[PDB]
């Protein structure tokens, strides 16, 4: 039972995160990213922002 | 295509060394960057010139027109 | 353009006289921004050079 209860519960990525931006809404330092590019190829990366004091996503250039 | 005359940078005349800076090379048997400053071309704007300038005039010389 | 992907064109021409000059005299041919550097990421360009 103690494992069908353990395979019951899925996902759980975590967001690694970092501490220099802050929120948009919160504003306090647990902020978390990503990198890719999207668009065409004269430009660099993206920069995705996700906050976990409250949850937050912004953007940077 | 000839040595330029008066490099572009600085305006220095160029054009009289070329022939020299060949002989320089054939029989001398001297190092080029020596042998360029045995020509006396201190500054490197005016030195890139000789150094790099591809003679391309005699590969065409060297059909027969006319 | 270079060998690097640094496509441009002309903006304007100026003669020597009021082109940026060092101290041996050596007055440059061409001026490009710093800032075609960082977000194209062309080190080798700055490593040729
Ligand atoms: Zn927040
Ligand atoms: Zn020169």
């Amino acid at each position: 039972a103690k494992q069908n209860l353990y395979n019951a519960q899925g996902a759980t990525i975590e967001r690694s995160v970092t501490d220099r931006f802050t929120c948009g809404k919160c504003k306090e330092k647990k902020v978390s990213y990503y990198q890719l590019q999207t668009r065409s190829a004269d430009e660099p990366l993206t920069t995705f922002c996700t906050c976990e004091a409250c949850g937050n996503r912004w953007k940077f250039s | 295509m000839i040595v330029p005359v008066r490099c572009f940078s600085c305006g220095k005349v160029v054009g009289d060394k070329w022939e020299s800076y060949l002989n320089l090379l054939q029989e001398d048997e001297l190092d080029e960057g020596t042998a360029l400053s045995r020509l006396g071309l201190k500054r490197y704007c005016c030195r890139r010139m000789i150094l790099t300038h591809v003679d391309l005039i005699e590969k065409f010389l060297r059909y027969n027109p006319l | 353009a270079s060998r690097h992907g640094q496509k441009g064109t002309i903006g304007i021409t100026y003669r020597r006289e009021d082109m940026p000059f060092t101290a041996e005299g050596i007055v440059p041919d061409l001026i490009i921004n710093p800032h075609a550097i960082p977000s194209r990421m062309t080190v080798a360009h700055l490593i040729e050079c």
